């Protein structure tokens, strides 16, 4: 039955039979007058028993028989040492088996975890470095994951080691890293992309929020940790406060700081800026903000620190929140961002200020739009990677999001898309011009040199997704209307769009030329069905069982 | 378009400032293309005014009559990401409506169900998280999980997983059930239902090996114990409500399950449980089964003969108008 | 029950023209109480009998209905028990019932098509079959006592094993269950208890009949009906929610012959009705406004003359307007223009004269400065 247990998927039927057999064996063994024989038999019996809770029970019964034999051994016999050396061996086996059972229960059968059982602290440290900890916070679809908290706690309980010391070491390891070069200011701005912050938050999840929130509050304010005497840098404060924002809600955060959530967010911005400056050794401190009302200090900071890119970013991100919108200040700000070639950051700043009328007339505003639109297009080339196509879509959105996009050279952007083999994207920019005659000339000259089927396929594949779905149908309406006006029905006739070219004749009431083309240059069945559908659509249905020639005759008489 | 151009409409649209009213009107018209275009042309206009009530108005103007092919891409990249980046507090109702909407696809559609239902239910979780655009000032740009672990979102996630497993059952295991059916059962009952969908006794073991045993070994389930429990449930669903003794559908289905057993201990007691539930006297197939099980040797065959004489005294009692089983001790003299 | 289609369009291309499919069409539906002229009559009558019991429990006075059959309730219960006892043993009597059925007119086809969706369920248990015989021939309080006493005797003697359905909201099913577990205590029949035990069966029967149609026709789900079939409320409010469900049934049946072509219309109307009664009580005076596709119902207003046709010419705001309207009936609720007196006038194969009422809404603009 034990051999069958090692292969059976379930054990609910074998557990009771094994329990009865083991109870019979235990009753036989407990009736033995000699306890030395009982120990020598039980240890041999338990060795053949495979791993599981049954092995743990067998080792526990071996421990009980060893205790009974020890009670029968006076302290003046050599059997005392022989019993104790065997009792500690049984304890070593018990602590091995208890850890092995917990590891197997959580589907952790790796050889490295089994080797580190003599070091319970190191095993627990390795447990909290599991990729599933990061996966739980990255993806939110929790159905089946190994519980590190349920595994490490039971392993520590079996090994009789306190989990508090291990958790204290883990808190020091990640939340307060030593000054070793692995830090860049880009990673500090986005700490959610770090596996250490996820592990810290996961560790703090198990303990009550009341204590963890206070501990994170102390880290974010004091200079010394609650774990020792180590100094607290501003990066540690930023990481601790972002953990607090993830675990504690608005009420818990506001109960500790005694400040509104906006003030806590401002403090988070300030400490993130200080951490970024400390990493690159920039002597800007916390005292630079708690004085000198914001207009004057912002202007002075821009005056003195207009040469550093991150100082420019500091001025830009403070002007957006504190609502200082001087025209010359923003003229300098937008120009310096492109001076450091921060094209996507400049795009984000422009789209953030694309709702204020005063900033729409900045001399660099339209200048900033043009280069931001074109530089990703100029850098891109065929074939188009998904990132490059997404950047082309971003440039088109920037064309859309720009309220003064009519002041931009859209023929140039369209020709850049032509160099990218994107006629649909080029026509999207061509259509958005405020001049009508030039737009009509350019569209007529362009659509006569590009295959409409390829343009429509590109519209279907990429233009109908994201935010461009509503404008793709209008580009399609322009293309189909031009096709009808140019008597170019034969281009799409062999493809799937001809029927679509049929229905656009329904909506725009441009069916006369399509009906004439179908009746003259093609079969009369498609013209008759087309006219029948048109009559059904307009509320004047043609009666059925009618010859196609007769239907064409009523349609022709209906156009007069 | 240019064919609808008019001065009265042009001036009225120019004087209109609440860009959401036109979007709501288009949603009520079933014209998703124009609603999406109005959403796109005014992205930064109502962005500064985005709050919960206007989102509720958007969901209410939303009707169950549009195609999801032009809607799911609009939710994945435009609507849900904008809600996540602007107001995470609106992630509850937006989920709740979706929790209804996917369930509505159970009634609106049956061919693409639940694949379309699955892809509409997962659109909340598969929506892009705004984490690449650089702006840390508006700290609500990161979709915190304080609103993703709520009861409504947790139920929606459970529904998404249920739809995944439902598609798995529809395609692989060929066990087609309703959503409410799958919402209230467990693995043992799913195993029972895979046999329930099967009516021919000959194909019970073939399908058992084909899919049912595969589902069994994928979840650490027991074979013979579950077969015996299926036999017990088949006995209970028929004999307990048996007003007419013609519901012999359990006998034919149970013989195949008996043939599927591999443990001799679990065959004799299963036949005994058939004996302890069937009305005395049994039918012809059950009579053949009893005579078969009397022929081979087993320690429980003595118990089987005890049950046989129990059947005999039940026959005597019910031929003398006493239908109670196992009268305790005091009515024996009265019966005599 | 007034079901009227209001069609609005702009601009007006022709005076008294056929509305196109670009118009906006809204169906205004008002549904009265009760439906004795439709396929739900044999339901509503039973519901009306339920309305007696739901009142008989409340006040104790039982205004019994007329017996629709020849036999009494006790005889039906006695023979129903006898046949089931024969089925359980010494018996299994078989009956042969052939009856003549025929059609009256081509509308009977649609009437039967609606009837089969509310047909009696193919699976009936002991409780619903008892209620069917007890919903038409119970005229006194002693009949309930006699019937329940016969049921008690049959259960105690262990003669039958009644067929049961899931849910078991009625206490009689629990009594049968305890009879399955040996012998039960003697059930007492005092006060309004016999009324309520029978009332508890009709609620389940009507709920199952409703669910077999809502889910059967894909018009509602269990969640959609959960608020109405929830047992958390008292039995009187359960009857009230059954009344609301029956009113929804009357709303749907009154519109089935019109919008049967589109499943979307029938589903949207059902959902609007469900959402209305989720948060509102039973209201028959309320007019449900369902926006419908003019394409699907274009054949209904191309064969009917409009009760009123109105052209409204305005500029900018609608404060200043000129309205020309033609109505076949009188549009004035305080005056009546003289129609010809149809006495000693045309009373032959010739059609009656009709005077159309034309009204011109004009105005005068005064500038206040």
């Amino acid at each position: 039955k034990l051999l069958k247990l090692t292969q059976a998927k379930s054990s609910t039927l074998i557990n009771k039979e094994i329990t009865k057999i083991t109870q019979t064996i235990e009753s036989c063994l407990l009736s033995i007058v000699n306890p030395e024989w009982a120990v020598a038999i039980a240890i041999s019996l338990a060795q053949d028993i495979p791993e599981g809770s049954f092995k743990i029970s067998a080792l526990k019964f071996c421990l009980y028989l060893a205790e009974r034999w020890l009670q029968n051994i006076p302290s003046q016999d050599e059997k005392r040492e022989k019993a104790e050396a065997l009792l500690k061996k049984l304890h070593i086996q018990y602590r091995r088996s208890g850890t092995e059972a917990v590891l197997i229960a959580h589907k952790l059968n790796t050889e490295e975890y089994l080797r580190v059982i003599g070091k319970p602290a190191h095993l627990i440290v390795s447990l909290y470095e599991h990729p599933s900890i990061n996966q739980r916070i990255q993806n939110s679809s929790g159905t089946d994951y190994p519980d590190i908290h349920a595994a490490a706690k039971e392993i520590a309980e079996v090994n009789e080691i306190n989990l508090e010391k291990v958790w204290d070491m883990l808190l020091e390891k990640w939340l307060c890293p030593s000054t070793k070069p692995g830090e860049k200011p880009s990673e500090l701005f986005e700490l959610q992309e770090d596996e250490a912050l996820r592990r810290v938050q996961y560790l703090l999840l198990s303990r009550p929020i009341d204590y963890s929130s206070r501990m994170l509050f102390v880290f974010a304010t004091s200079t010394t940790t609650t774990l020792g005497m180590h100094q607290l840098t501003f990066a540690h404060r930023t990481r601790a406060l972002q953990c607090l924002f993830y675990l504690a809600d608005k009420e818990t955060i506001e109960s500790l700081f005694k400040k509104p959530i906006e003030e806590v967010k401002s403090y988070l911005r300030c400490i993130t800026f200080l951490a970024s400056f400390e990493t690159l050794n920039i002597p800007i401190t916390y005292e630079l903000f708690c004085s000198s009302p914001k207009e004057g200090m912002i202007k002075g900071l821009w005056k003195n620190h207009s040469h550093e890119s991150m100082a420019v970013r500091l001025v830009t991100e403070l002007c957006l929140e504190y609502k200082i919108y001087d025209l010359q200040l923003w003229n300098g700000l937008l120009q310096k961002l492109l001076g450091f070639n921060m094209i996507p950051y400049l795009r984000k700043v422009l789209k953030a200020i694309s709702s204020i009328h005063s900033l729409w007339q900045v001399p660099y505003f339209s200048k900033a739009w043009q280069r931001v639109i074109q530089i990703p297009l100029l850098s891109a080339s065929c074939p188009l990677s998904p990132d490059q196509l997404s950047d082309c879509s971003e440039s088109l959105i920037a064309v859309l999001e720009c309220p003064v996009s009519g002041d931009l050279d859209l023929i140039g952007v369209a020709r850049q898309y032509i160099q990218l083999e994107l006629p649909a994207f080029a026509l999207a920019c061509l259509m958005l011009m405020p001049h009508s005659e030039k737009r009509h000339q350019q569209i007529k000259n362009f659509l006569g040199s590009c295959d409409p089927q390829v343009i429509l396929k590109q519209l279907e594949e990429h233009m109908n997704t994201g935010q461009l779905a509503g404008f793709s149908h209008q580009i399609r309406s322009l293309i189909l209307n031009n096709i009808i006006n140019k008597k170019e029905f034969g281009i799409l006739a062999k493809t799937k769009y001809f029927q679509m070219l049929k229905m656009h004749a329904m909506n725009t009431n441009n069916i006369t030329e399509l009906v004439n083309y179908l009746a003259n240059d093609l079969s009369l069945d498609e013209a008759s069905v087309l006219i029948t559908e048109y009559s059904k659509h307009c509320g004047k249905p043609v009666p059925p069982d009618t010859a196609p020639c007769e239907i064409l005759k009523m349609f022709l008489s209906g156009l007069s | 378009g240019p064919e609808k151009f008019s001065g009265s409409s042009w001036i009225e649209f120019l004087n209109n400032e609440d860009d959401l009213k036109d979007i709501f009107l288009q949603l009520k018209e079933g014209n998703l293309v124009c609603a999406q275009y109005l959403w796109l042309r005014h992205r930064a206009n109502f962005e500064s005014r985005f709050d919960v009530k206007m989102l509720e108005s958007l969901l209410n103007s939303m009707s169950a009559s549009v195609s999801l092919q032009k809607l799911c891409p609009w939710f994945k990249n435009d609507v849900i990401p904008f809600v996540r980046r602007t107001v995470p507090e609106g992630q509850i109702i937006l989920a709740k409506w979706l929790e209804q909407a996917a369930r509505n696809l159970e009634l609106t559609d049956k061919a693409n169900w639940p694949e379309n239902g699955l892809q509409l239910a997962e659109i909340f979780f598969t929506a892009e998280k705004t984490d690449e655009l650089g702006l840390a000032s508006s700290w609500h740009w990161i979709s915190l999980k304080d609103y993703q672990n709520t009861e409504e979102v947790c139920q929606l996630r459970t529904l998404v997983n249920n739809l995944r497993e439902l598609i798995t059952l529809h395609r692989k295991y060929n066990c087609k059930l309703a959503l409410s059916d799958f919402e209230k059962e467990n693995t043992t009952t799913i195993v029972f239902r895979m046999f329930d969908k099967v009516l021919a006794p000959e194909l019970i073991p073939s399908i058992l090996e084909k899919f049912i045993r595969v589902y069994m070994r994928e979840h650490d389930l027991q074979e013979e114990e579950l077969l015996l429990l299926y036999i017990e449930d088949l006995l209970n669903r028929c004999s307990s409500k048996s007003t007419s003794l013609f519901e012999t559908a359990w006998e034919a289905k149970a013989m195949a399950v008996i043939a599927c057993l591999s443990d001799t201990d679990l065959i004799f007691d299963a036949v005994l449980k058939i004996m302890y539930a069937a009305v005395v006297p049994w039918s012809a197939a059950v009579e053949q089964l009893v005579k078969q099980h009397l022929e081979m040797d087993h320690p429980k065959v003595k118990l089987l003969q005890e049950s046989y004489k129990l059947m005999e005294m039940k026959k005597l009692l019910r031929g003398y108008g006493i239908r109670e089983v196992n009268l305790l001790n005091k009515e024996i003299m009265r019966v005599v | 029950t007034a079901i009227a289609l209001d069609i609005s369009w702009s601009p007006v291309d022709e005076i008294l023209q056929i509305p196109p499919l670009s118009s906006t069409a809204t169906l205004n539906i008002k549904v009265e109480s009760g439906e004795p002229r439709g396929p739900l009559n044999h339901l509503y009558r039973e519901l009306k009998f339920l309305l007696v019991l739901a009142d008989g429990l409340r006040t104790g006075v039982t205004e019994w209905l007329e017996p629709l059959e020849a036999k009494s309730a006790v005889e039906l219960v006695q023979e129903f028990l006898n046949d089931l006892n024969k089925l359980d043993g010494f018996g299994d009597s078989t009956k042969k019932d052939t009856e003549v059925e025929t059609l009256k007119h081509d509308t009977a086809a649609v009437d039967r098509s609606v009837k089969r969706l509310f047909k009696v369920r193919s699976d009936l248990d002991f409780a619903e079959q008892l209620w069917c015989k007890m919903s038409s021939s119970v005229i006194s309080y002693q009949d309930l006592v006699k019937c329940f006493t016969l049921i008690i005797q049959s259960l105690q003697r262990g003669d039958i094993q009644p067929w049961l359905h899931s849910g078991s909201n009625s206490l009689l099913s629990k009594l049968i269950h305890q009879s399955y577990h040996g012998t039960m205590d003697t059930v007492s029949l005092s006060g309004t208890i016999p009324v309520q035990m029978l009332l508890e069966i009709g609620l389940d029967k009507l709920k199952k009949d409703y669910i077999s149609f809502f889910i059967g026709q894909e018009l509602a789900s269990l969640n959609h009906l959960e608020y109405f079939i929830a047992p958390s409320v008292d039995i009187q409010e359960q009857v009230y929610r059954v009344q609301k469900l029956h009113h929804i049934l009357e709303i749907l049946v009154s519109c089935m012959p019109f919008i049967k072509s589109q499943h979307e219309l029938l589903f949207s109307l059902t959902q609007i009705c469900i959402k209305y009664y989720k948060q509102n009580p039973l209201d028959e005076q309320h007019i449900f406004q369902l926006p419908v596709r003019p394409t699907a119902v274009k054949n209904l207003y191309q064969s009917e003359k409009p009760q009123k046709w109105r052209v409204e010419i305005y500029s900018g705001q609608k404060k200043i307007k000129t309205v020309w309207q033609l109505s076949d009936s009188s549009p004035i609720d305080h005056l009546n223009f003289h129609k010809p007196d149809f006495s000693e006038l045309t009373l032959n194969g010739s059609l009656e004269e009709r005077i159309f009422f034309t009204n011109m809404v004009t105005c005068s603009q005064v500038h206040f400065k």
